[PDB]
């Protein structure tokens, strides 16, 4: 067997929590 | 210092929000080819920061925010074919133990066999 192909496909995405501007 | 309440002394030195860091669903137990699935992942209270999630599997999953809970934030991804996903999310880099985690998912086999699905 042996997987010829490198690991599988890949993937990397992401986001961030940034609110407005802090007034509170 | 003078802890001795851990929170500090605790090991891992908290690491952070790794620990307000709550992730608990069904699509963190296995999904299905093509088949939309979901997870909650609770936060708010480490303080604001940034998440990066670094996907890898077969396919590229997609990932979708759902503020719908009251409080838990839903994250609903999709995966494209069996396999063993991995995914790896941390709080402004408070990976949590369980990433990179893994999300097997199955095509009408519930379970993606090596002698079944036969890989």
């Amino acid at each position: 067997m042996a997987s010829k192909p490198e690991k599988r496909v890949a993937s990397s995405v992401f986001i961030t929590l940034a609110p407005p501007r802090r007034d509170v | 210092g003078i802890p001795e309440f851990f929170q500090f002394t605790v090991g891992p030195l908290g690491e952070g929000g790794a620990h307000k860091v709550r992730a608990g669903g069904t699509g963190l137990e296995r999904g299905v080819a093509g088949v939309p699935a979901e997870f909650s992942i609770w936060t708010r209270e480490a303080g604001a920061g940034g998440l990066s999630i670094a996907v890898e599997g077969p396919s590229k999953a997609e990932i979708a925010f759902e503020d719908r809970k009251d409080g838990s934030c839903g994250v609903s991804y999709v995966v494209q074919e069996p396999g063993d996903y991995e995914v790896s999310i941390k709080f402004n880099d408070e990976h949590i133990p369980d990433s990179p985690f893994v999300v097997p998912v199955a095509s009408l086999s519930d379970d993606a066999r090596r002698l079944t699905v036969t890989s």
